């Protein structure tokens, strides 16, 4: 396929943005 | 002192266990502190 | 019956009621009553605690008088709001927690009066912030225990999450008493008003701290901050040499000038800094 | 017919009794596995373990021996262990008219009346495991004993049997006891009221009786009143995808933490499969931020279930998670394992899940073990070599005398959980259509909530999914079709159990066959036979097998 | 058109997987530090 190779590659951009904000939260967290 | 922060921070990796104590030496703990109980 | 699953709720007023007399009168086994509102078969919801004076000197518990709580009980019924009597309790004090057999008897003296009465302690000593320590009680016929028989049917895992303490092990433990797991009862109506009203400045940073002394003091930690850092130009120079776990028990007799150094270089910029800033506001607010 | 065709296809009783014909012709079970789980007589929990997992392993097959093996061991414990006996008796009945009341014949509350109105009371519970999502008789039956009766003794097996006998329905004649079930000012009705109270309004997003239930749950004092609405508030709504977000925010605005935690599963609900960055935002903040350790285990409980379309990303994320500073979070992340991945033998989640047995904590061994018994049933030795890794591994706990009764509860529940059905049952939170299976998603949802109430994650049973063909021609004749496979024979492996006191790979398979759904794309299609099937044999289930 | 227009998607992609990449794995690990530190 070709078509999948930039909507499944889009999709862990959009689900690997919220992982570098929680580690942003648990830096803070594991201080307090 | 920010770019001597920002560029070193790379060490921290490999390593990757920090046990608690163990596990056999918990059950034994556990052993001798039920003999300390029946003490 | 029971399920291991009861849940006590309590204050937030009896906490401190509780380390307040237990700490005044503290090697002593100091004592007194607790009130509250008894709900349902599982709960309880002790919200106030008035505590009884001693009998006479000794480590012990002493006695109750009933003319004593007879009337203590009817100053809150004709002043604030009627009550019941749940529980009582006293004070190991830098013990821990368990149950002794004087503790027992006088308990024994209570279950018979409500079945649903508690044993509470409080060990004013080994608190420090997150460890309050109090773990309620109550005690387990010993009759079940003749027949070898286990009581108080699980049916919820409630019951075991805290792992008892081995003295209570040591102690009647699990032959004559159960743990309760409890917690707190708060609201913001308290939290704002102790949060906002503990710790508070007034105008205290908007002053000058000592004119003089300040860049006085400043010279009085840069002045041996200079030995200590020739100290820095000696310490590292027995590197390339002997292992740093050997540079780590072996720096056990005498200072370093590494973590001693960044300590002072912390307050002499947060000594500073300070100073600095609110020296510059009043500037502009004051013409 | 085109006019009994609203009854074949409506009513739906051909999967009905013929999965019960399935299982009532293929039974792969031991006596040996209970007797080496007999030796543990004390009077925890371990009566209601064993209990519990013979209908575990015994679901829908009609199979009384492992109770009608003794009455003194079975009948020992009491006062909830007997509620849980005669709850434990129509999962075995599961999905069968007839021997329901005929076998409880003893087991009215009106018949023999002992000083147990546990043992007669809790039968209609299992009257609606028998016929959940069956509404009929068992509506009025199972309702107008509840017009007059005692108290919540017999009211939580009515309750919560004629909820979900009525799940999903809308009635507002289960709706009025419902209501007057709600109003008792009772604690240990609430178990009873606000569970079935969602039940019958599952999806419905009824915003009246939305008011009525979170309008209820500001003031009592009680908190299992507290609780069974705070899993029915969140059962109303389901997969909304924006239609609740306003209403989750009210109540993790809300300073109750078990409203808080109840909001967390609502979030859950509407957002069932889809990989939304709106719920996964705050979602995951709420299991970071909040202070109370319950609302962060749902909190991170809720992502096997909104995750659970993609099974590759939730070892990649809780993982990270397996090793918090607290057991909470490090118990329900492996539980959040033990949801998503479980339909696969995923090899990373069993790695990830093979040091969670080594926990200095009770329970997070616990559910190490729950998780472990969901990630591989029906899978023998060659899907993942773990299953005997870890066969050996609940028998190494369950015979410790030093070990927990907690620490082995999930290795008594594992077995009935691993053995289920005799290998011809599984969960499936998912069609092959890309539609989930919803009833499934409330088994294992309430299923969650073991914590609270020990019979309550004995709603299982609407999760366990056959995985067998069926050939057919006529509405009722059986064909005799006899196809193969292709590929190697040694996934057709079993159980085999050891009993102590030249490789063929042509699997020849009747019409009611177990087929594993990996098994689905190996098989031969029956190119010999005079029966031929017109649909592509690519699903299974119940297929027309065309007489060729 | 697909080749000249398709194709450019996957090239530009690639360019942000491989930093942010990078930065989540520094971070992790920063976490893990700490981690390792509260347990023990
Ligand atoms: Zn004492």
């Amino acid at each position: 396929d070709l078509y999948s190779r930039y909507k499944k590659l889009q999709q862990e951009l959009e689900f690997l943005e919220v992982q570098e904000e929680y580690i942003k939260d648990e830096q803070k967290n594991l201080k307090k | 002192h920010n770019m001597s922060v920002k560029a070193m921070r790379f060490p921290p990796k490999s390593y990757n266990k920090d046990l608690e104590s163990a596990e056999e030496r918990r059950e034994r703990e556990q052993q001798d502190l039920e003999f300390a109980k029946e003490m | 019956a029971v399920d291991t699953a009861e849940q006590v709720y309590i204050s937030s007023l009896a906490l401190l009621k509780m380390l307040k007399h237990g700490r005044a009168g503290v090697p002593m086994e100091v004592m007194g009553l607790m009130l509250g509102e008894f709900v349902d078969d599982y709960t309880v919801r002790v919200i106030d605690v008035f505590a009884m004076p001693q009998s006479g000197t000794g480590v012990s518990v002493e006695a109750v008088d009933p003319v004593f709580q007879a009337k203590m009980l009817d100053m809150l019924k004709q002043t604030g709001r009627p009550e019941m009597v749940v529980g009582w309790y006293h004070s190991h004090p830098g013990f821990g927690c368990w149950l002794s057999g004087v503790d027992i008897n006088t308990q024994q003296s209570f279950e018979a009066l409500s079945e649903r009465a508690v044993a509470v302690v409080v060990d004013p000593i080994q608190s420090v912030k997150g460890k309050v320590v109090i773990d309620a009680f109550r005690l387990i016929n010993a009759n079940m225990m003749v027949l070898g028989h286990e009581p108080r049917q699980t049916t919820s895992n409630l019951g075991h999450l805290n792992k008892p303490s081995i003295q209570a092990l040591i102690h009647g433990l699990n032959r004559h008493y159960y743990s309760i797991t409890i917690n707190y009862r708060k609201n913001e109506l308290e939290q704002k008003m102790l949060l906002n009203l503990h710790k508070k400045s007034w105008m205290e940073g908007l002053t000058l701290q000592d004119y003089s002394e300040h860049c006085k003091h400043n010279e009085s930690v840069v002045k041996e901050m200079l030995e200590l850092a020739k100290n820095y130009n000696k310490a590292v120079e027995e590197e390339d040499k002997m292992t740093p776990e050997q540079l780590a028990i072996k720096n056990v007799g005498k200072q370093d000038p590494k973590r001693h150094l960044e300590e002072h270089v912390d307050v002499l910029m947060t000594s500073n800094i300070v100073q600095c800033l609110a020296a510059m506001l009043d500037t502009v607010v004051f013409k | 017919d085109q006019t009994l065709k609203m009854i074949k296809i409506l009513s739906g009783e051909m999967a009905i009794e013929l999965h019960l014909q399935f299982l009532i012709r293929n039974n792969n079970t031991d006596l040996m596995i209970l007797k080496n789980t007999k030796d543990a007589v004390r009077n925890s929990v371990c009566h209601t373990a064993t209990v519990i997992a013979n209908s575990f392993m015994h679901c829908g097959t009609t199979s009384d021996q492992f109770l009608r093996d003794n009455l003194e061991w079975l009948a020992r414990a009491t006062n909830w262990a007997k509620f849980t006996a005669t709850a434990s008796l129509g999962v075995i009945h599961k999905g069968h008219e007839k021997e329901a009341l005929q076998l409880m014949a003893t087991y009215l509350p009106k018949d023999t009346s002992p000083g147990s109105a546990y043992q007669e009371g809790g039968g209609l519970y299992a009257l609606g495991l028998i016929h959940a999502n069956h509404g009929g008789d068992i509506i009025d039956y199972l309702l107008n004993q509840l017009k007059n009766a005692s108290n919540d003794i017999v009211r939580h097996g009515g309750s919560l049997g004629l909820g979900l006998a009525a799940m999903g329905t809308a009635r507002q004649d289960v709706y009025d006891l419902l209501k007057t079930n709600l109003y008792q000012d009772d604690a240990v009705t609430g178990e009873a009221a606000g569970l079935a109270l969602g039940l019958v309004m599952l999806g419905s997003k009824n915003a009246q009786a939305i008011e009525d239930m979170v309008g209820y749950a500001q003031e009592t004092q009680h908190e299992k009143i507290l609780r069974g609405l705070a899993v029915g508030i969140a059962l109303v709504m389901y997969g909304r995808m924006e239609e609740a977000d306003a209403l989750i925010e009210s109540l993790c605005r809300d300073k109750d933490p078990i409203l808080r935690r109840s909001g967390m599963y609502t979030v859950a609900m509407a957002y069932c499969g889809s990989g939304n960055n709106k719920a996964i935002r705050r979602l995951l903040h709420v299991a970071v931020s909040d202070v109370n350790d319950d609302v962060r285990r749902a909190a991170v409980e809720s992502l096997g279930f909104i995750l659970f379309r993609t099974p590759e990303q939730c070892p990649s994320v809780v993982s990270l998670l397996s090793e918090s500073y607290n057991p909470h979070v490090r118990y329900g992340a492996a539980m959040a394992l033990g949801i998503c991945c479980a339909g696969t033998g995923n090899k990373e989640a069993i790695n990830l899940l093979e040091p969670m047995t080594n926990d200095p904590v009770n329970y997070v061994r616990q559910g190490a073990l729950i998780a472990s018994a969901l990630i591989m049933i029906q899978q023998t030795e060659i899907t993942c070599p773990k299953v005997n890794q870890f066969r050996q591994l609940y028998s190494k706990v369950i015979n410790d005398k030093h070990d927990d009764v907690m620490a082995k509860f999930g290795a008594i529940l594992a077995q009935g959980i691993l053995d289920a059905g005799g290998h011809n049952v599984t969960i499936s939170l998912q069609s092959r259509t890309g539609h989930t299976h919803m009833p499934s998603v409330v088994g294992v949802l309430v299923f969650t909530q073991f914590w609270f109430w020990f019979p309550l994650s004995h709603f299982l049973s609407l999760a366990y999914t056959p995985t067998c063909v069926i050939g057919l021609n006529k509405d009722l004749k059986m064909p005799k079709v006899q196809y193969k496979s292709n590929c190697k024979p040694s996934t057709f492996a079993y159980p085999a159990p050891l009993e102590v006191p030249p490789e063929p790979n042509f699997q020849l398979l009747d019409n009611p066959a177990r087929v594993m759904p990996a098994q689905l794309k190996v098989l031969t299609m029956p190119e010999t036979c005079r029966y031929q099937p017109f649909k592509p044999l690519s699903i299974g289930g119940i297929i027309i097998l065309k007489d060729t | 058109g697909l080749r000249q227009y398709y194709l450019s998607k996957i090239e530009e992609l690639q360019l942000i997987v491989n930093d942010k990449s990078q930065n989540l794995r520094r971070l992790q690990a920063q976490r893990n530090e700490l981690n390792a530190k509260v347990r023990l």
